[PDB]
């Protein structure tokens, strides 16, 4: 059991971009916890979102989460030139605690 | 068998907020008593949308009501470890938050809105107003001349609810002399102050007091004035001045104390957002006028507002008939103000009112070992959605006192005695006590209502309270039974 | 207006337990009626010392107070598996057992303070004292002539606490019919009776009931008699007889009983050390004299002790008047006996109280396996710290009778007749039906209080009880309602 | 000549409240015995 990303997409400057991530098998539910993390190259990752809709002190605004039909998606509004990067989602399962995406890379054009 | 006749308003058309005009015909031979009739129309607070996690929305009466995130305090930027966050209807139905249209308010009615919806009353013949008093008149009333017996069918005229008497069944108990099978009586209201959904559409019966509504001998004619004069004006009160809304979502927190034992501690804050509550529209507005068929006692009554500190002496010069026993009641200005959540539950308080807030939680404790067994492993402390809030009205007064021209008259006597002795000992069986210690009475005769003879007669009013400062006021109101001559 | 006048005590400093001394100064025309008012001070009771766990200690009342060791029983020498003993407060927070000063005991008041502070009050004109009561004839005229109107009144001044009416808030419900959104009403106390760590002081009002204290036109002249000669001599209760302790301190036992399920049964021993309640100190004592400006009902009252069995014949040769209604109760002597836990809670009770107690535990069944699941895996039983007791009173007679000089009178009728009927159907509204069904009372007039003019008058007590024996004694107090002349 | 109807008539009307639990006892009805429970926590709220 592992989850799946999708291995990249492009957004324009200003726009909007929705990254998914979703289990191999079965749903993601909302006690999946997903968690999006942003990592800069050459940075260490930063925790972009917990528990799915919420945004520790420090994540800008744009960021949005949220759960559509059987898999989680981050939403970008505006996305602005700081945010490429690669976007990791993990999920909480309960024997294997948490399980990490490969790995998203976002182009900003 | 005297009839009631159905007189329509005069104005027309009557709505929240704006004056209501009542008229006099001529059908009977002497008028006695009146009541005027509305039918409240239903209210139901407009769809809202419930919030995302993480967001803080300006609420009502300067609170910031907050939906924080998982892990964090009631105040969002304060880490909480373990306490996670859901959106909960007060009933503890889920709501899935971020949903558009599923978040509604419960909506009250303030406490006696019979005696809010008539604020001010004036009775004119061409002009010059004989008789005029307001909604803390009718309040002071209630509170003491309304019996006792007849408390449960004022409390349904104004429309206030019951308490409904239920029973629980058979219990185990115990007897303990120095066993037996006992029946638990509680109590619930469904009435109009029951925060609804839909709160459905009430009837309104406010009596109209005047002075010749007293006794049917000191009714006045129908044909020594003419009926055309005689008009009745009455201030109908604001949609926000009656209905308040109830938090029709709270915010669940679940807060998981790591440790031994280990603590489910959930708790619930109410997420109060303001909406609209839909225009109340007043139907079948009648007056029912008791036209029968075939010297004078006037209650004079002012309003005063007051913010000095220690020593209060206000004059009056309004009074110059002989006076009577007289109520009078000091009801504090946030009690009537629009920045009070409790605005409508206590505006019929003529004390400092305060809540006590009961959270009983349902503790449970339970282990898993079944080795150590000593300490539990887990614990719980579920509380209530809704808080039990009692109101207690603590005293506004100290020492009461009333000055007359010349001589002391009324010296700093202490509110107990003119709240609670006063009423216990002069009065009668008319006269109640009021559960309300702000109001009190002061006497003038031996028999107040014993028999219909002046047994005494006639000004001041000062009290060395501890409540009234720079940003805290008060408003004295009072109601004397006062003599007048009609000819 | 006529005014109030603060007459000072004759003896001054007043103590609890001690004589007080009221003189009648002379600045009015007539005095019709009089209120005696004292401001007890702070109530608290001394810090304590928290017990060491296995140490079993004198308590009050001939009980044993033990914090037992764990596994063991409430009794020291019993074993009982699982069982583990914490010391917390009443309101659940620990107590850290062996810590010096962190153990204070709760105090009550005792019901109806007002009552009870003036235990005999007597009026003397150069000695021949014209009237004596006690407080069991308060008491009684409490139960009986004070109207339902005026209780929460007489409750105020007397200084016992109101129930505070509070809600909780929209609950679910059902309807049933061969859903809706309801409240739920619950009452609470904040006065005096309530077990407090710290009592404020208080105001009590005791009014001071004569033969001249009820009509305006039968108010004694204070011109025709000096005034130096009428004194009031009036015997306060003692501290102890007023103040009365809660248990500061709960022995807390968890108990693990093994198995499927795996019961975790917690409870709670009251610990009872009596500390040293601080003085009383009377403040601000005065003596409220109505000294307006400008064929009796003296009631004779006798107090007497019983204690035969299944024929108690008393006669009396004080009653020489004609007497009107009467009201007479039979108070068991354990009422206020020193030895009664409860004696402050059921002094002015006329019946044999004993104590129904609500023990409501939160149940929670939980299960662990997710595979069994019929059976529950682990249980819970978390009681109340304290427990609800109710006061139940008993009737103290089977049959009343009283037999005149030469004819059968009253004769062996149910103390249910004459504690329930004769108080529904004479006296009027006056006259209200005491809850308390050991209080009854025996009419001799058409018309008690309907007119004033009297309609019939006119000796032996006698009851078949079954509560009476050699340990177990009775108390009666009488109030006739006498008629005497006055030159 | 009356009904069990004319009596509770009666009673919901003429009887007063000071007489209510008079009438209850003498008819056989049950009357609420009120008790306490003890100290409690609660809270004051000022605004």
């Amino acid at each position: 059991q592992t989850v799946i990303q999708e291995p990249a997409m492009s957004v324009s400057p200003g726009g909007t971009v929705t990254l998914t991530c979703a289990w191999s098998s079965g749903s993601v539910t909302t006690s999946n916890y997903p968690s999006w993390f942003q990592q800069t190259p050459g940075q260490p990752p930063r925790q972009l979102i917990y528990n799915t809709n919420s945004r520790p002190t420090g994540v800008p605004r744009r960021f949005s989460g949220k759960i559509s039909g059987n898999k989680a998606a981050l939403t970008i509004t505006g996305a602005q030139a700081e945010d490429e990067a690669d976007y990791f989602c993990g999920l909480y399962k309960r024997s294997a605690n948490n399980i990490f995406g490969g790995g998203t890379h976002l182009t900003v054009l | 068998g005297f009839e009631y006749n159905k007189v329509r308003p005069h104005t027309g058309t009557p709505t929240l907020g704006n004056k209501l005009t009542f008229g006099i015909p001529q059908y009977g031979d002497f008028f006695h008593d009146m009541v005027g009739h509305h039918i409240l129309g239903a209210c139901h607070s407009s769809w809202q949308d419930a919030p995302i996690q993480g967001t803080s929305q300006m609420g009502a009466h300067g609170q910031l009501q907050t939906f924080p995130r998982n892990g964090y305090d009631w105040d969002n930027q304060t880490p909480l470890e373990g306490a996670v966050y859901t959106l909960v209807d007060p009933f503890g139905r889920p709501i899935v938050p971020g949903t558009k249209n599923a978040y509604r308010n419960l909506v009250y009615y303030c406490e006696y809105p019979g005696e809010r919806l008539y604020e001010n009353v004036r009775f004119d013949v061409n002009g010059n107003s004989l008789d005029e008093y307001s909604s803390d008149v009718t309040t002071l009333v209630r509170k003491f001349c309304i019996p006792g017996d007849k408390m449960t069918g004022y409390k349904h005229l104004v429309g206030q609810e019951v308490s409904v008497e239920g029973t629980s069944g058979p219990l185990l108990c115990n007897i303990h002399d120095l066993l037996d099978i006992r029946r638990n009586v509680h109590y619930s209201c469904n009435g109009p102050q029951t925060p609804k959904y839909y709160q459905p559409p009430l009837a309104l019966w406010i009596k109209l007091r005047f002075w010749f509504n007293e006794n049917v001998n000191l009714a006045i004619p129908s044909v020594s004035i003419p009926f055309g004069e005689r008009f009745i004006t009455i201030k109908l009160a604001s949609q926000k001045d009656l209905v308040n809304e109830f938090p029709g979502l709270f915010v669940r927190q679940s807060r998981f104390i790591a440790g031994r034992p280990s603590r489910r501690n959930i708790r619930f804050k109410p997420w109060f957002i303001p909406g609209v509550i839909n225009e109340i529209s007043l139907t079948n507005n009648e007056l029912y006028i008791n036209n029968l068929f075939v010297l004078i006692r006037v209650h004079k009554t002012q309003v005063t507002h007051t913010n000095n500190n220690h020593h209060d002496e206000k004059l009056m010069s309004a009074l110059k008939w002989p006076i009577e026993y007289m109520f009078i009641g000091l009801k504090p200005t946030w009690n009537i103000s629009d920045q009070n959540p409790h605005q409508h539950r206590d505006w019929h308080k003529f004390g400092h009112v305060v809540n006590a807030i009961m959270q009983p939680t349902h503790h449970a404790e339970i282990s898993f070992q079944d080795r150590d067994t000593a300490l539990p492993d887990a614990c719980s402390s579920i509380s209530d959605i809704s808080p039990v809030t009692y109101p207690i009205t603590l005293p506004i007064i100290k020492n009461i006192s009333v000055t007359a021209h010349g001589i002391n008259l009324i010296d700093k006597f202490p509110s107990k005695f003119c709240s609670s002795y006063i009423p216990f000992h002069y009065g009668g069986n008319a006269i109640k006590t009021p559960d309300d210690p702000g109001a009190m009475m002061i006497t003038f005769a031996l028999k107040p209502r014993e028999e219909y003879q002046p047994s005494g007669h006639i000004f001041y009013i000062s009290w060395d309270t501890d409540y009234v400062g720079s940003i805290t006021t008060a408003d004295l109101v009072v109601s004397a039974s006062a003599i007048n001559f009609l000819l």
